[PDB]
RNA sequence: CGGUGAAAUGCGCAGAUACCGGGAGGAACGCCGAUGGCGAAGGCAGCCACCUGGUCCACCCGUGACGCUGAGGCGCGAAAGCGUGGGGAGCAAACCGGAUUAGAUACCCGGGUAGUCCACGCCCUAAACGAUGCGCGCUAGGUCUCUGGGUCUCCUGGGGGCCGAAGC
């Protein structure tokens, strides 16, 4: 899971992107509850996060597929 | 939105004696911001529909303690309606 | 009045001497608005996920300003004219929320 | 809102003994302490004593129930079968001594408020009087 | 090329399709998103800011029964549908053609106008459904879950689910 293999954080700061990318896929797309390992408030947050992030171009909003 | 600031001062001006949070003649005054506050946020987003209850609910809840009023000390009543201006 | 994040991205190729020019225009807007800065912070150039406007980087502005309510949206307004200011988002300071910790 | 008082009371009466508990308790009042003053006389419960809970006053009604029974199902038969409200607000009914009903072949009793008192048809009848029949219990 | 069970109607040597770059515009808003949240209902999901309702918890501070319901009235009221104007990417009644079939005024395929998006105004219905009026009290628990307070391996308040005592 990306919460246990990972510290302190703020769930709120859209700007720290080496943090937030181990919470997107192979893809841009957004980590599951099963995957991120967090919660349903903390999830909640992240959601709102990235979308922002998103937005000033520093995440993605979809990639490619790799392994080949 | 209305501030803390600004509410506590509405208390103030109304209350019974200095250290009271709640009385009617405070209860009205009260809504009576809020809701002029609506009031005039109602002018505008006519398409508002959804606060307009709320407002409606605010202008019962007035209502229903005036109606008290009218029944336990007129004198307060008559009084009242003059330090808000409602139906005068 | 509130706190705010005022969130600015503009032009990677931008020169000393017009950097400065744009971030000079901000500035005088901001007081413009009323919007003292609590602080500033310049991370600078920073590789996007996508390209904005045709290019692939961008230079990074922060600013934590405490203006007037019924003016954050015009702030901006006046903001997005430049035709070097690329991307500007206005958020309200949250309290930081922790999390595994 | 809670609207009819006594009501409240014989239900929780009610509501009580069918899962079988030892008391219930109950807002206190002169006039439902009455009631209770009545049922526990009338043996329909053991009794009742004034009571606080967590600053309020309330009546704490001792249930009283039959002996175990044999076989499947064991539930004792319980002292107060019946009970029921007849006077009911918005359509109170009082009646006179002529009228005052025999309850279950005089088995079961009958509560009134008479101007000489709350009471039961026995006594209303012995008393010459009448009055707002609140309630059936057998 | 497209499309089908197959096919054809259509579009392409004015050069389509597949591919790169640029520009216009409308609609909608993946993932997160749930067996979740909110709201009186109808209904509500990109992000931001402003304006605004409801609601929950803790303290127990203030008023002092000021409460419930609610004929008629007033407002809200999906979809479609009507007026004036704007807008029109995709979809698509009607309508044009294609194939299927004993036949097809259909189910399948290709087009296509109202409409569907916006503003103002009207319409006001509905499997407008929990098919379950509103409010207060009382009657074993277990478990999952949203959310709040606590001395937080447990307690306590509010909501959404499944199983279930008594009872029905």
């Amino acid at each position: 899971k990306v919460k246990a293999t990972l510290g302190e954080f703020d769930l709120r700061d859209y700007r720290n992107v080496e943090v937030l990318k181990r919470f997107l896929s192979e893809t841009g797309k957004i980590l599951p509850r099963r995957r991120t390992g967090l919660s349903g408030k903390e999830q909640r947050i992240l959601a709102k996060t990235i979308k922002r992030a998103r937005i000033l171009g520093l995440l993605p909003f979809t990639e490619k597929l790799v392994r080949k | 939105p209305i501030t803390k600031e600004e509410k506590q001062k509405v208390i103030q001006e109304f209350a019974r004696f200095p250290g009271d949070t709640g009385s009617t003649e405070v209860q009205v005054a009260l809504l009576t911001l809020r809701i002029n506050r609506l009031s005039e946020h109602l002018k505008v987003h006519k398409k508002d529909h959804h606060s307009h209850r709320g407002l409606l609910m605010m202008v019962g809840q007035r209502r229903r303690l005036l109606r008290y009023l009218q029944r336990e000390d007129p004198e307060r009543y008559r009084a009242l309606i003059e330090k808000l201006g409602i139906r005068g | 009045m509130r706190r705010y994040e005022v969130n600015i991205v503009l032009n990677p190729n931008l020169d000393q001497s017009q950097l400065a020019l744009e971030k000079e225009i901000i500035q005088r807007a901001l007081e413009n608005y009323g919007a003292r800065v609590e602080k500033v912070e310049e991370l600078g150039l920073r590789r996007l996920a996508y390209p904005i406007a045709k290019d692939p980087q961008g230079y990074f502005l922060w600013y934590q300003v405490e203006m007037p309510e019924d003016r954050v949206n015009d702030l901006a307004r006046e903001l997005r004219i430049r035709d070097n200011v690329r991307r500007v988002m206005v958020v309200k300071s949250q309290e930081p929320f922790l999390a595994n910790a | 809102m809670l609207t009819d008082p006594i009501a409240d009371m014989l239900t929780r009466i009610r509501n009580a003994t069918r899962v079988y508990k030892e008391s219930t308790d109950v807002p206190a009042s002169r006039f439902k302490e009455e009631i209770l003053r009545i049922l526990a006389r009338e043996g329909f419960i053991k009794g009742y004593e004034r009571v606080d809970v967590d600053g309020k006053p309330y009546l704490r009604v001792y249930l009283k129930y039959g002996p175990r029974r044999q076989g499947p199902d064991p539930r004792p038969e319980q002292v107060i079968h019946h009970i029921r409200r007849i006077s009911k607000p918005g359509r109170r009914v009082y009646v006179g001594v002529k009228e005052i009903p025999r309850v279950r072949r005089g088995l079961g009793i009958a509560i009134l408020s008479t101007s000489k008192g709350v009471l039961t048809d026995r006594e209303a009848r012995k008393l010459g009087v009448g009055g707002e029949l609140i309630c059936e219990v057998w």
